[PDB]
């Protein structure tokens, strides 16, 4: 259709070239199976649909803009609202069509398959793994999802930072303040700026932009009198007309074999960019990874998704040291001849006196034969 | 696929598009008409040798109501046939009327003989220009006889072909055939002098909207269902085109309205069947198309599931929710179950994401496990292709 | 005076209607902020033969149709086919003929400056129409010619086109409010006509309807811009309406901005 | 059939569509050595973190808590064991901090 | 330039196979884009010297 648009001498003409339609179609739709499984992969990674309870008794943590809101008729959460309103097509209805695709493309031959899961349920799956994670940490990554107290959760964090879970259990609410206000100003960051969601504003520009073009090569001669069939076919006699009407099919084949392997590359690209969202959607909400920087930048403590349109979001929560003192610090220490060294943690002196504390934390301590493990003499 | 056995799966087939139903035809009214009706009622011409040339340009030289008249005797085109002359432009044409003896009608052939063809008005060897003649006997014979068509053709003095015989005894009504007075009139045209400025009558179709046509407005042809549309163009403008430069929009020559353009429905049609070998039912999807126009190109039907992603044939729909197990597209999936019982067949619904579950999340409750399973899974990984070298030459 | 339009000489280049679209075109258009010749229509005489280098800009502030129309040819002497655009009061009487010329074809009329009357001293504006080919006169309309000095609201803008043969005629009545040089603003000319007349045009002149001891001036002047092969982005309205344009090679900003 | 000076022609016409073919043929198989070339890296990785090593990232090597894996070499690929750790039963008891 | 170099006849030919030039204009730029976005990316990773 695109090539001989309602032209029974174009077609038979194009007979004479023969499978590369075929080639060209089995590209595609090799590209558009890519994209659904891509979908797949990245988001569906939960067995079963957790969903929290109704008292949000999160020991002081609030997650209202990242939990779904019941009231909208779509259930997405404040921020998934937010990123869908921020992202804004280009060209038409991809989508909310109630009729017809209704795009200039779909006037030669180019129609846009609507993805196989649909902004609705990829919510859903966002939805059950964020409830799973607060619910019950790690676990429901492992196997059957086990509950615990979300404070007892970000102790175990902690600990797995190398922070003693006493700092959380001491700082409880400082911390449930500092992440709530973090959230909210993430919150007023995507509302305000407009260029967070560039990577995706790309990708659906580029598309937008590859089809606009492929439209618009129907418009060249290549070399012919016109561009125009009908008017080929009323001006010139056939045995001539059959050269024009090469021209043409060879110009719009080449113009549809470049589109298509443009395509190719790009959902290479895109394949690449899923299936690193699907490692760290693994490694990132379903656990906590020591890898430095692959979950956000500082120690990490948890992430939660949410879903964007033709992407997702990690909101990567880490742990940051923030004022730091000098102190005067000993690889050892020597008491009767026998030379002390610290079983976790590093000794440090304020000035006068030596302690042993936590390498991450300054929480000082009596030098005992608790915290210290003997091995050799002074001299070594 | 080229098999006689077929997987499960859904697979693509011939695409559907709808056929045009009728074809129509817009132009503007034919108004400015070439002086024929003058030109071929003039009361009296000139003389044989001063015949009168009006130059007849910018309108439509129609032949309808001159070729289907009866009263001409003689009328033929050398160069150019009635049935071309309307779907062909000219650039000008020259009417030649003269009053010439019924003998002369011979000489008037080009490439004849007789001084008096080239003295007169000579024919060229390649005069296209179609030529009428038609007895006027009464209309140019006087009771006592017309001799200002005198016929004295021999001068002295040589006057070559397009340089610039005293027979007739009196024009009278009891003049016989081939003696009679005749009207001769040349439709005489020329070309490469301007842009084209005469053509022939266009015709004109009826209107018809919602219609999947092959339209044809002011020689802008295209196949699409029109339909009135609230765009307001401007007085002078005629087409309206889209951001990739693609007509969507059109104004009526005759009636000055605007009217949207629309691609006829297309789409590609797809086979659901599940294996071959477990049975030989099928469910067809017209992809991005609704149903109402599904039976245009199974057409009873007895099973139509309207989808967002086109509508679905042969597949019953249940509001129960299964694991996906043929994907269609828009969160629908399509299985083969039984139920009702036995009668085996393509069920369409929404794809369930998984068991529903609520973690008893307590503020002082955790679940500790007290036994264990050791599981083995297997993954697998391409890791490299057949080798292949390819001789170009 | 080599006075500079600033965004005028834009018009529709075909007969699409597109809807909040920024096209690009590659037609002949005046110049952005291009030298163009100011004259004085009155003894002093301003009524040359300007050259007409495929297309031509016209723009006036005169009431009354001071400059009635124009000549066209290539030998304007009756040896060749010309264009005679003599418009008058009532109507344009477009006609295409041989016609000769007279060296100074001008109605002069000295009215309402003594003599409080309108006197014709002459009528020499035609001389003959030797040869014809083709003629066409149109509706006897009637513009808004009366006489009202006020403040001037008749900026005649034209442009004249001739490629294939086919001769175009763009134009709009836009009114202004300052009496000074050509004023700032944006305004579209929309199609006013197209004859297939197919003759050559080399030349163009002017044509003017208006002794010489203490001889009043007329207060009159009008420009002549000349079109040239470019490149604008032209902005088109929720209706369809150029509202503004780009003039893609002016300067480096206007140039990415086409980009 | 032809005589030389009237071959060229369709000579020519030939010449381009089977380069055509192995230019789209060529290009095609570039495209997807890089795909199995990503696929064969992963593979490698996956190797030298579970087999050679036990790994704490989730989900890597296997489902739940990975303990050890074992390779099987395919057909043009490899197959991996990845034996992890399940929790099975759950008793749920009230806690304190 | 590298098609048609320097001749206008050339030039005005090659104009109406359409977007081709445009098309892989861009790609080169993209390309050149993103050698320096890698660089940035491994090297620009600590903004304090
Ligand atoms: C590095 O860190 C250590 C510990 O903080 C400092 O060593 C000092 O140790 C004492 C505690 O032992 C700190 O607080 C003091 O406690 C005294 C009681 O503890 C006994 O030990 C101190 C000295 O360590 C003796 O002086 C004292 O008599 C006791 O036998 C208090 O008596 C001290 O003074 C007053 O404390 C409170 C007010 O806080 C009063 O109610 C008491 O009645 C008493 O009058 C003192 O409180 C002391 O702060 C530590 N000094 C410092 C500077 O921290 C090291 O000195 C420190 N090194 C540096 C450079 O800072
Ligand atoms: C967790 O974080 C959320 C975001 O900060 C908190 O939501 C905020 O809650 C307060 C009140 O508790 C709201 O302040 C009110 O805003 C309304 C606006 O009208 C409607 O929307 C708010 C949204 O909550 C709703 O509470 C109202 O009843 C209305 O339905 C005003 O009308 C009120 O006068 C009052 O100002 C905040 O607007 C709301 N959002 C933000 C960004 O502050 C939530 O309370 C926290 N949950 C906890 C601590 O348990
Ligand atoms: C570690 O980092 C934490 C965050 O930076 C620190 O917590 C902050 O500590 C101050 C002092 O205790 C708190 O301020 C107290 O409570 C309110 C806060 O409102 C005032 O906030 C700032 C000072 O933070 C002040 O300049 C404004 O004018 C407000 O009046 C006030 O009543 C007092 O300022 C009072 O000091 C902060 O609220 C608190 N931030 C948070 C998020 O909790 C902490 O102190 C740092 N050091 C340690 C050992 O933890
Ligand atoms: C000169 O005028 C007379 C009428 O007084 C013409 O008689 C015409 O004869 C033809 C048949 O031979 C008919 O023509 C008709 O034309 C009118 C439209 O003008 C319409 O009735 C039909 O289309 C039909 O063809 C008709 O009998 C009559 N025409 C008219 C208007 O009365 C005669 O043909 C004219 N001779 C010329 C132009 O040489
Ligand atoms: C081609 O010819 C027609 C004929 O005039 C032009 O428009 C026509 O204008 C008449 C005006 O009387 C229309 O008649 C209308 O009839 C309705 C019937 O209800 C009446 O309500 C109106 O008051 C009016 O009398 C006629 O329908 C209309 N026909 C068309 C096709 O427009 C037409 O403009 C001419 N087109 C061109 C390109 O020359
Ligand atoms: C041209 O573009 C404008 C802006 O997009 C379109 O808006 C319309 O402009 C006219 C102004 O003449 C509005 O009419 C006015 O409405 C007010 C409020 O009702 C009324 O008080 C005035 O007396 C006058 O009637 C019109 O409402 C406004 N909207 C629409 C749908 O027309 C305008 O429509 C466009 N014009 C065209 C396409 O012809
Ligand atoms: C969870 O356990 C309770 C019973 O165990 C109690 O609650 C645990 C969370 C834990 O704190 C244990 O040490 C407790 O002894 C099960 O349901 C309970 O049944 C008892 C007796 O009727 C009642 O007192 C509790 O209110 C019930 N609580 C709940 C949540 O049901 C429960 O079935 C166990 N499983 C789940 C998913 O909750
Ligand atoms: C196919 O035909 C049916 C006929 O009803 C269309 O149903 C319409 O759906 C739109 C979308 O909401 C409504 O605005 C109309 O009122 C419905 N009725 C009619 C008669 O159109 C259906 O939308 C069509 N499918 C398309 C255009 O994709
Ligand atoms: C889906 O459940 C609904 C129940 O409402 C059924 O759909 C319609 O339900 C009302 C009666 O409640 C009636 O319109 C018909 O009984 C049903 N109409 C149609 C077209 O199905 C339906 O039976 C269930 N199955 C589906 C939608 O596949
Ligand atoms: C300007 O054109 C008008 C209208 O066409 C002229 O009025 C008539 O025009 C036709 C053709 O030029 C002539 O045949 C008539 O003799 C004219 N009659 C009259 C009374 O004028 C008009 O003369 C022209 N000039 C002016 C100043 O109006
Ligand atoms: C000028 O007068 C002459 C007749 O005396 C005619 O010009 C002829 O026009 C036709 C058509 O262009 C040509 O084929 C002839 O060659 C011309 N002959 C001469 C001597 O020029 C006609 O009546 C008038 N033509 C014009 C343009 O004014
Ligand atoms: C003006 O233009 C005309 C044509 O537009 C020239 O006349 C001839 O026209 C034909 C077809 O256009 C060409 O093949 C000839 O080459 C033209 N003659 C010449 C000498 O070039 C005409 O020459 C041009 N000049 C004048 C003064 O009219
Ligand atoms: C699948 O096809 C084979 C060959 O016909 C047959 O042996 C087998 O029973 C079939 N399996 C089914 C219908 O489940
Ligand atoms: C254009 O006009 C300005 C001032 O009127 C003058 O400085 C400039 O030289 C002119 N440009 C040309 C090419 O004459
Ligand atoms: C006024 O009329 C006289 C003739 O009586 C004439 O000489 C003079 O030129 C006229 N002046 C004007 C302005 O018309």
């Amino acid at each position: 259709m695109y090539i001989c648009g309602d032209s029974t001498e174009c077609s038979n003409l194009l007979l004479q070239y023969g499978s590369f339609c075929t080639q060209l179609n089995r590209a595609l739709t090799g590209i558009a199976v890519e994209q659904d499984k891509n979908t797949q992969e990245v988001f569906a990674q939960v067995k079963q649909i957790y969903k929290t309870p109704p008292i949000k008794d999160f020991g002081g943590f609030n997650f209202s803009q990242i939990l779904p809101d019941p009231s909208k008729p779509s259930k997405r959460s404040f921020i998934e609202d937010l990123l869908f309103n921020k992202v804004t097509l280009a060209d038409a209805g991809f989508d909310i069509a109630a009729r017809d695709l209704i795009c200039a493309q779909k006037f030669n031959g180019l129609t846009v398959l609507p993805p196989l899961l649909t902004d609705e349920m990829i919510a859903q799956y966002t939805s059950a793994l964020l409830a799973g994670t607060i619910t019950s940490g790690w676990t429901f990554g492992a196997g059957a999802a086990l509950q615990i107290p979300f404070a007892m959760q970000m102790a175990y964090r902690f600990n797995g930072i190398g922070v003693t879970q006493n700092v959380l259990y001491e700082n409880q609410k400082l911390i449930a303040n500092q992440f709530n206000s973090a959230i909210g100003k993430i919150q007023d960051s995507l509302s305000s700026t407009a260029s967070a969601l560039g990577k995706l504003q790309d990708v659906v520009n580029q598309n937008a932009q590859a089809l606009n073009t492929l439209v618009k090569q129907l418009s060249s001669n290549f070399g012919a009198i016109s561009s125009v069939l009908n008017d080929i076919l009323s001006r010139l006699d056939p045995p001539e007309a059959e050269v024009q009407i090469d021209r043409l099919i060879t110009g719009r084949l080449q113009s549809l074999q470049t589109y298509v392997t443009q395509q190719l590359i790009r959902a290479a690209e895109i394949r690449a960019s899923a299936n690193l969202a699907a490692t760290k959607m693994s490694e990132c909400v379903l656990g906590q990874s020591k890898r430095v920087d692959f979950c956000g930048k500082g120690y990490h403590l948890m992430s939660f998704p949410q879903s964007a349109p033709h992407g997702v979001v990690f909101l990567h929560v880490t742990y940051v040291p923030a004022q730091e003192k000098n102190f005067t610090t000993a690889p050892a220490i020597c008491h009767d001849g026998k030379a002390h060294f610290p079983r976790e943690g590093v000794f440090v002196s304020n000035g006068t006196h030596w302690f042993v504390t936590q390498r991450n934390f300054y929480e000082p301590q009596i030098i005992t034969t608790d915290n210290t493990f003997v091995s050799g003499n002074c001299d070594v | 696929l080229k098999s006689f056995t077929v997987e499960k799966g859904i697979y693509q087939t011939s695409n559907f598009r709808v056929q045009p139903t009728e074809s129509i035809v817009r132009f503007p009214n034919i108004t400015n008409l070439c002086p024929f009706g003058e030109v071929f009622n003039a009361t009296r011409f000139a003389s044989v040798y001063a015949w009168n040339r009006k130059r007849i340009s910018n309108c439509v030289a129609d032949y309808s109501v001159l070729y289907n008249s009866a009263s001409f005797s003689t009328f033929k085109c050398y160069g150019v046939s009635p049935t071309k002359l309307n779907d062909l432009c000219f650039t000008n044409v020259y009417a030649d009327s003269f009053v010439i003896r019924g003998d002369e009608v011979r000489q008037i052939a080009p490439g004849q003989t007789g001084k008096i063809a080239d003295y007169n008005y000579k024919l060229p060897d390649d005069f296209t220009g179609c030529v009428i003649a038609w007895n006027s006997n009464n209309l140019d014979s006087k009771v006592g006889g017309n001799y200002n068509y005198l016929y004295r053709l021999f001068r002295k003095s040589n006057l070559k072909p397009f340089e610039r015989p005293l027979q007739s005894y009196g024009f009278q009504p009891t003049n016989g055939v081939g003696y009679q007075p005749y009207r001769v009139v040349v439709l005489s045209f020329e070309l490469l002098h301007a842009p084209a400025t005469v053509c022939g009558p266009k015709k004109s179709t009826n209107l018809v909207k919602n219609k999947c046509v092959n339209f044809n407005f002011n020689g802008l042809t295209g196949t699409g269902v029109l339909t009135e549309s609230n765009k307001k163009f401007l007085p002078f403008q005629q087409f309206g085109r889209d951001i990739a430069d693609t007509t969507d929009a059109v104004r009526d020559p005759q009636t000055l309205e605007i009217l949207d353009i629309t691609p006829c429905s297309f789409g590609g049609v797809s086979v659901i069947t599940p294996g071959t070998n477990t049975s030989n039912q099928v469910a067809v999807l017209y992809q991005g198309v609704n149903c109402t126009e599904v039976p245009v190109a199974y057409s009873t039907g007895s099973n139509v599931f309207q989808t967002r992603a086109g509508c679905l044939i042969g597949a019953e729909h249940v509001n129960n929710s299964y694991e996906c197990d043929i994907p269609i597209g828009a969160g629908i999936c399509a299985s083969y179950q039984t139920q009702t019982v036995a009668s085996q067949s393509i069920i369409a619904y929404t794809m369930s994401l998984g068991a529903e579950n609520s973690v008893a999340y307590s503020n002082n409750s955790i679940a500790i496990p007290t036994n264990f399973t050791i599981s083995v899974t297997t993954e697998i990984l391409p890791v490299s292709m057949t080798k292949t070298s390819v001789d170009c030459t | 005076a080599y006075t500079n339009s600033f965004t005028r000489g834009v018009y529709y280049p075909d007969k699409v209607f597109r809807s909040s679209v920024l096209h690009s075109t590659q037609d002949l258009f005046l110049p952005f902020f291009s030298n163009v010749t100011w004259f004085h229509a009155i003894k002093r005489f301003d009524n040359p033969v300007l050259p007409f280098n495929d297309g031509v800009y016209f723009a006036s502030t005169e009431k009354s149709n001071i400059i009635r129309g124009w000549i066209f040819g290539t030998t304007l002497d009756s040896k060749t086919q010309s264009l005679l655009i003599v418009n008058n009061a009532t109507n344009v009487v477009i006609k295409v003929c041989e016609f000769q010329f007279c060296n100074d074809p001008f109605l002069g009329v000295y009215y309402h400056k003594n003599n409080k009357s309108w006197m014709e001293s002459e009528f020499r504006v035609y001389s003959s129409a030797n040869n014809c080919t083709f003629e066409y006169v149109s509706q006897p309309f009637l513009m808004d010619l009366e006489g009202k000095q006020g403040n001037f609201k008749n900026l005649r803008e034209f442009v004249f086109k001739n490629i294939d043969g086919y001769f175009k005629i763009y134009s709009k009545h836009t009114p202004i409010n300052l009496v000074r040089d050509l004023p700032q603003g944006f305004s579209a000319l929309e199609p006013l006509v197209d004859l297939p007349i197919g003759i050559n045009i080399t030349r163009f002149q002017t044509l003017l309807a208006l002794s010489s001891s203490g001889w009043t001036a007329g207060a009159a002047a009008y420009y002549v811009g000349y079109l040239q092969p470019r490149t604008f982005l032209l902005k088109y309205n929720e209706n369809g309406t150029i509202t503004d344009a780009v003039d893609c090679a002016l300067d480096p900003l206007s140039e990415t901005k086409c980009t």
